[PDB]
């Protein structure tokens, strides 16, 4: 599979022709059947004019399939081949030494939309959040920290997808086939995909800081403010830190393939995926919590006239975003196992939805807010008094 | 029977400030405009200092 | 840069001071004892150099402080004070919560406080404070017997119209007539808490037995449930 | 008999109405025609004081033009230095319902009192440098709505009982009272010469009075409401009022009646805080409205707003030199401007 | 979490593309 | 000057008509809420009735909920009060009475005898 592997047969294959190049067969008479070779395979001599034949080589991939057909070709004492224009082409058999997926480029499109359109929206947002002095208060600063952590995994996945394509597709286009098995092994493109890792995983535990902390407004005993929001920062952008580090110490002394981008152990694959179940969880926990908060006060609300269920409706699709709930649909269950069609379906919900998941936050929270509307009227009619 | 003391209270101030000089408007809106244009150069309110001057940059 | 040094050393030591009497002020719930025929202050201390006071005779405030759970609470009601509180009363646009007792004994009376309980409801500072409904010395021996029927203040409903609501419940074994008469007064103050509050303040309704009861845990549920309702609002979910 | 002394007293209100309207030869606007306008004024808050956490109920501004102090709900006084936004002094009060705060001329003390009846005088200028409650006034039998110092010794101090008093910190009685009005009353202004007094009750009439005397000299009627605040014009012989009838007017002694009324259709809201400028031109109000407003004093039209409080407007104060002008709000925030 | 799964996925398969065409340039051609 | 000056009160015999017509000057009429307030002999202030600015929202007390009918002039600067059917329990000085500050909805006036805008009085004996 790996072309990394097959370039390195194929220079060994290259010391397999010069061991052959030492033990030669006989030339034979004035013009043997044999000729030469580039890199192709090595070559016989044999008599000018018989069957002679070549068996397949056992390094090419799709010939691991099938190395029992070999190259049917026939000669006289012309000294060449059977060539349609000399020199140019031959006649050889290699038709038994040898042998889509359109749904990751349509998946690569969607998300790509959505992380754009999310950055585009986060940064206006952080702007108009940082902007207004009124609006700086312990809440928001939890709401921009969550913005800096989908800005990052919207930079990081650009980055990330712009390596891929470095990896193989741009550096096919320079045809170098050396360079590029180079910077498979540049330390720099490790650091590229294992900041993916930390982003990620920031992005997932600031949502875990999101509900931690709205939890914490509805339960009493409330502490020191300064204090909770130190421990709330280095929850967020500290303990991240904690599983993903390790999980390159591992991929750098017992992995280290290409970049850190194939999953190859699945074992390893879990020091990240289980610390981001754990925030999943323990924020799906919560978002049940303040739901039935909202229900029972709602239940009491005066009122309480059956327009329950359509603000009950109005106040979950609202907090779904600032907690990362679509997630769980299709994640403690379908893990690694998920193959087929459902691999699809899990892939394109949890893209789609987490690519456009900052521009629904950013809206819901920065733009729909009265708060920020109201500070928009003020501050509009403020400048037209003049 | 309070009513009536603070009746008379009323009644003698009232009685009392009735007796005071009355000049004509005219003559005291004078001297409000008087005192304006007198010191109408002094409060920086009208006429802003120059910002060396100000010790609020 | 000698003296100013000096200056900003002591703004600093000033500051660290304040976010520490910050720190202090944020966790405690500042309560407005508001009525005429109240006797809960007076037992919710007892509950909760010496002791002996020496605030002066012609003191305007006094102020009780009472524990419920650790979170603290700080009650003031009002003593040397005129009869007019229109302009006293703005300066409480920023407590938690008001408690309004109200005595459901007297009904010659109890149109007067209604016009209290409405003018406290309507007023334009106090249309973000939600207040806490105390209907004061509920031993009703009044309604039992038969003098003083309750068709003076409700020369319309109790006077045949109201019927005991569904919802209500009624406390085991006691006279339906004097549930009745209870839940109408009650119903008489929320209609017009109804009238004009929504999401800005609610009224919470509480039967006050006398004021020889355990009384305080009410203050901190309806405390809790005013805080959790503005930070739901805050989140716009609610 | 209460009908007859009642009945006099009619008699008595038209005769002073009528001597009144004998001396209203021409309109204060009519005078002001043809005079130059101030012209748009331009504010920018050149300085933001932060640290108090509930709303702001009153400042004063030191003699120096430089220190302020002002009182919160909180419980604290703060003695600013506006030129660096340094703080100085925190002082923390004995009751947080605090709802006036005055500055000595001298800067050696400053005095706070509200809803307690009380007012607390405190020693800024010690031997150990702390400072620590010198004396406390009590008498008053309704809340101190206003207190400023008249040197050292004395001080006067206006209350909810209707009812306004002078006070002398060292026997630590009162010398005066000055009794006649019958609503609360809510602020007060020295005099310049310090010989007179003003001050503004919720029954929609203003005083005079003398502090060395005990009497009432003028009573000036006008205003539909309550009267909020009240300060004195540079000369000593005016004062402007602000009211709940979302009404500025300003009065004169000699006149005996108001002369110039500054009111606007687009505006309903009260007036929380009056202060006038340097010259006099100024008048700067405070609103309930979040805002304030700069009145050209001589034309009665509005020249500046100095929006940017996001809540109301509680106190407001020029300085003695002119150059700056500081407001308060129930957002816990004080601005200077210039 | 997906975008994990998906770059492998998607590494998985232009490695394998990337090879294919590499001995189509080189052995073939 | 703020003055409001009532007129009407008179000797009726029970179950008679009487009608107090409340004059007012010194003030827009139109930005103010009204009201109706009565003091029986041995006993404290009470509020009757109101009216807002416009006349639209009207409430009574229930002692005379469906008796006595209260209206305004806004042209007339005028609060009225029609009585009929009385009962001798209304014998009372009634006071018309003014909210304190315009465009409001609190109204504070009942006042022990302080209140400053309240009328000075209208005996009414039935």
């Amino acid at each position: 599979v790996s072309l990394w592997e097959t370039v390195q047969k194929w220079r060994e294959y290259r010391r397999q022709c010069q061991r052959s190049l030492t033990e030669d067969p006989p030339p034979a008479t004035d013009l043997f059947c044999n000729r030469t070779f580039d890199e192709y395979a090595c070559w016989p001599d044999g008599e000018p004019g018989s069957f002679v034949n070549v068996s397949c080589p056992w390094y090419l991939p799709w010939a691991s399939s099938v190395p029992q057909g070999h190259v049917y070709r026939f000669c006289t004492a012309e000294g060449l081949w059977l060539q349609k224009d000399n020199s140019s082409l031959p006649w050889r058999d290699l038709s038994e030494c040898e042998e889509p997926e359109e749904q990751l480029l349509f998946l690569y499109i969607i998300y790509t939309v959505g992380y754009a359109l999310s950055f585009s929206a986060l940064v206006i947002a952080s702007a108009i959040l940082l902007g207004f002095r009124h609006l700086h208060c312990t809440r928001n600063y939890i709401h921009l920290n969550l913005f800096a952590s989908f800005i990052l995994r919207a930079l990081s996945v650009f980055i990330k997808d712009a390596a891929l394509k470095w990896m193989y597709s741009t550096a096919a286009q320079q045809h170098q086939w050396d360079g590029l098995l180079s910077y498979q092994d540049s330390l720099s493109c490790r650091l590229v995909f294992l900041l993916m890792q930390y982003c990620v995983a920031a992005n997932y535990y600031w949502l875990l800081v999101e509900g931690v902390y709205l939890y914490t407004l509805l339960a009493f005993s409330v502490l020191s403010e300064q204090w909770i929001f130190r421990l709330y920062v280095s929850i967020g952008w500290g303990v991240p830190l904690l599983f993903v580090v390790p999980w390159g110490i591992v991929k750098y002394l017992y992995e280290d393939e290409g970049c850190w981008t194939r999953n190859s152990n699945m074992n390893y694959w879990l020091i990240i995926r289980l610390p981001i179940l754990f925030a999943i969880g323990v924020n799906f926990l919560i978002f049940v919590r303040v739901i039935c908060i909202v229900v029972s006060k709602l239940k009491a609300n005066l009122m309480c006239k059956t327009d329950i269920k359509c603000r009950l409706a109005k106040s979950t699709l609202t907090l779904i975003p600032l907690l990362g709930t679509h997630e769980v649909i299709f994640a403690f269950v379908m893990d690694e196992h998920a193959r087929g069609t459902l691999r699809f379906i899990k892939l394109f919900t949890e893209l789609s939805f987490t690519s456009f998941q900052g521009l629904m936050v950013a809206i819901l929270y920065c733009f729909v807010n009265n708060e920020v509307q109201l500070e928009f009227r003020k501050s509009w009619e403020r400048w037209r008094l003049e | 029977t309070a009513s009536i003391a603070q009746a008379r209270k009323l009644v003698e101030q009232l009685k009392m400030e009735a007796n005071i000089d009355r000049i004509k408007v005219s003559k005291a809106a004078a001297d409000l405009m008087a005192y304006c244009e007198a010191h109408a150069k002094e409060d920086p309110l009208l006429t802003p200092v120059p910002a060396s001057e100000n010790p609020f940059r | 840069s000698a003296e100013d040094k000096a200056a900003v050393e002591r703004s600093k030591m000033i500051e660290k001071q304040l976010q520490k009497d910050k720190q202090v002020y944020r966790a405690t719930h500042r309560l407005l004892l508001l009525g005429a025929d109240n006797s809960g202050k007076s037992t919710i201390v007892k509950q909760m150099q010496d002791v002996l006071r020496t605030r002066v005779k012609t003191s305007g405030i006094f102020e009780t402080k009472f524990q419920v759970d650790k979170v603290n609470f700080h009650m003031f009601d009002v003593g040397a004070q005129r009869d007019e509180r229109r302009k006293w009363i703005q300066c409480f646009n920023d407590v938690t919560a008001i408690i309004f007792v109200v005595d459901s004994s007297d009904y010659n009376r109890l149109q007067e406080a209604l016009n209290d309980f409405k003018s406290i409801w309507n007023n334009r500072w106090l249309r973000t404070i939600s207040v806490i409904l105390f209907l004061n010395k509920q031993d009703l021996l009044a309604e039992k017997v038969l003098a003083g029927k309750s068709k003076i203040e409700d020369y319309f409903p109790e006077f045949a119209r109201y019927t005991t609501p569904e919802d209500a419940t009624p406390e085991p074994g006691e006279d339906p007539r004097v549930t009745r008469a209870k839940y109408f007064i009650r119903d008489e103050f929320l209609r017009i808490s109804t009238a004009s509050g929504d999401g800005r303040h609610y009224c919470y309704p509480h039967f006050t037995c006398s004021v020889d009861t355990e009384n305080i845990r009410r203050v901190f549920n309806d405390c809790r449930d005013i805080i959790q309702r503005m930070h739901l609002r805050q989140y716009e979910l609610l | 008999e209460l009908d007859q002394l009642r009945q006099e007293a009619e008699q008595l209100k038209n005769q002073i109405r009528d001597a009144r309207k004998a001396c209203a030869d021409a309109t204060l606007s009519q005078i002001t025609n043809n005079i130059d306008p101030v012209g748009r004024i331009q504010m920018r808050t050149r300085r933001t004081l932060r640290g108090h956490l509930a709303k702001i109920y009153a400042m004063h501004w030191g003699t120096d033009s430089r220190l302020l102090v002002s009182a919160s709900q909180d419980g604290k006084l703060i003695i600013w230095d506006s030129y660096t936004t340094n703080k100085v002094h925190a002082i923390p009060l004995r009751s947080s319902w605090v709802m006036t705060c005055a500055y000595a001329p001298s800067g050696n003390y400053v005095a706070c009192g509200g809803l307690d009846n009380i007012c607390s005088i405190y020693n800024l200028k010690t031997r150990e440098g702390n400072v620590r409650v010198s004396r406390e006034l009590a008498g008053h039998t309704g809340y101190l709505s206003c207190c400023r110092f008249l040197d050292d010794n004395q001080i006067v101090t206006s209350s909810g009982d209707t009812t306004c008093a002078l006070w002398d910190i060292e026997t630590g009685q009162q010398t005066t009272t000055f009794t006649g009005h019958t609503g609360d009353v809510m602020s007060l202004s020295l005099a310049p010469d310090t010989r007179l007094f003003v001050s503004g009750a919720c029954d929609a009439s203003a005083k005079l009075w003398d502090v060395r005397e005990g009497m009432c000299r003028q009573t000036f009627t006008g205003h539909e409401s309550d009267i909020n605040a009240i300060c004195f014009f540079p000369n000593g012989n005016a004062f402007a009022t602000g009211s709940d009838d979302a009404t500025c007017r300003l009065f004169d002694l000699r006149a005996d009646q108001e002369l110039m009324t500054y009111s606007h259709d687009n505006i309903i809201c009260g007036i929380t805080s009056v202060s006038f400028s340097k010259s006099g031109r100024l008048l700067l109000a405070g609103y309930d409205d979040f805002n304030c407003n700069v009145w050209d004093a001589l034309k009665a039209d509005r020249a500046g707003v100095l929006a940017g409080h996001d809540n109301r407007v509680s106190c407001l104060g020029v300085t003695d030199d002119g150059m700056a002008v500081a407001t308060g709000s129930w957002d816990s925030f004080l601005k200077i401007w210039n | 979490h997906s975008q994990g799964t998906f770059t492998s996925d998607y590494s998985k398969y232009l490695d394998e593309q990337a090879a294919k065409e590499f001995i189509a340039w080189l052995m073939n051609t | 000057q703020v003055q409001l000056q009532e007129s009407g009160g008179g000797l009726v015999q029970p179950g008679g008509s009487l009608r107090l017509s409340c004059a007012a000057s010194g003030f827009t009429f139109s930005n103010y809420k009204m009201n109706w307030v009565r003091q029986a002999p041995g006993k404290g202030l009470e509020w009757v009735s109101d009216i807002s600015q416009s006349g639209a929202s009207i409430s009574y007390t229930g002692s005379v909920k469906g008796r006595f009918t209260i209206s305004r002039d806004n042209a007339k600067n005028t609060l009225y009060l029609q009585m009929n059917s009385l009962k001798p329990e209304d014998t009372a000085v009634y006071y018309c009475a003014r909210c304190p500050a315009p465009f409001t909805r609190d109204c504070f006036d009942v006042t022990s005898t302080t209140y400053a805008y309240r009328g000075q009085g209208t005996q009414v004996t039935v």
